[PDB]
């Protein structure tokens, strides 16, 4: 999902909230990224995408741009306030294989924690012959 | 930062290619897990006749 | 000791992970700020400490911080006392001696 990002200099607080999302506290654009990244998931946070978006505004006026010796690149008086849905990861994950034989009953279970509630499951069923697609099952 | 990704589960490493991979991805103890014999109850209880 | 007073006071200092280890310091995994400092209270939920484990990337800048606490003791001290009094007939013409 796309994230928004707001500065606010006095207080010197950033704040990540959804693309739909506005706030009216006297804050600026400084721009979006991709909380989840494409290419590396599993390898950036919220901060390193805040880190790098901040990197480009200016010191003086955070509506403009500016070059090195004039960003903004002492995170440690920048708080991050966050105000966008967590993120939607997978506590609990289908065991990869299963084995059984004829006429005994099997379970699937999975967890799934964060997003925002309510959430759906749908299942879905792919034949073993060739040239087969997933359907739905009949709920 | 890491631009090693995962190699396993379909991500690429930074470093490698679209087309290559990396060579070895996991460690091999090469030592297998086995179960024993089952026991026997009924055998010893018989006695033996020549035939 | 003399001319202190008429009290005692010690230091407490509390662990880590504490439900009374109240600050601000925290971070969370994410880099954002949090209410609490400690990971986790005294607090036994496979959820909560699930959802609060410090995890890392690679590049780990200001993603878990931590603080602490300390709490003091104190005690005073009093006086008591009484006392008789006495005559010295009452002493010297008394049946036994040995009264005092």
């Amino acid at each position: 999902p796309v994230l928004k990002v707001m500065f606010h200099k006095d207080t010197n607080v950033a704040t990540v909230l959804d693309a739909s999302g506005s706030l009216s506290d006297g804050s600026v654009e400084v721009g979006t990224f991709h909380h989840p990244d494409e290419t590396y998931p599993d390898s950036v946070t919220i901060y390193h995408g805040v880190r790098d978006l901040l990197y480009k505004r200016s010191a003086k006026d955070p509506s403009q741009t500016a070059s090195y010796p004039n960003n903004i690149i002492n995170m440690q008086v920048i708080s991050i306030d966050m105000k966008a849905t967590p993120r939607l990861i997978l506590g609990t994950a289908l065991p990869r294989v299963i084995s059984t034989i004829e006429g005994k009953d099997v379970t699937w279970h999975v967890d799934v924690a964060g997003g925002k509630a309510p959430l759906t499951y749908k299942w879905q069923f792919k034949a073993n012959t060739v040239g087969a697609a997933f359907a739905d099952i009949d709920s | 930062m890491l631009n090693y990704n995962a190699p396993t589960d379909g991500q690429k490493s930074s470093i490698d290619g679209a087309n290559s991979d990396q060579m070895q991805t996991f460690f091999w103890l090469k030592k297998a897990i086995i179960t024993a014999r089952k026991e026997q109850y009924f055998m010893p209880l018989a006695s033996v006749t020549n035939m | 000791p003399k001319h202190y007073g008429k009290t005692i006071k010690v230091y407490e200092y509390v662990p880590l992970l504490d439900d009374r280890n109240i600050n601000d310091q925290g971070i969370d995994a994410s880099g954002a700020t949090i209410v609490n400092g400690n990971l986790y209270g005294s607090s036994k939920d496979i959820g909560n400490i699930t959802s609060k484990l410090p995890l890392l990337t690679e590049n780990g800048g200001r993603v878990n911080r931590v603080g602490f606490t300390r709490i003091a003791r104190e005690g005073s001290i009093h006086k008591f006392g009484f006392f008789y009094e006495f005559t010295q007939e009452s002493i010297d013409f008394d049946s036994d001696d040995g009264l005092m």
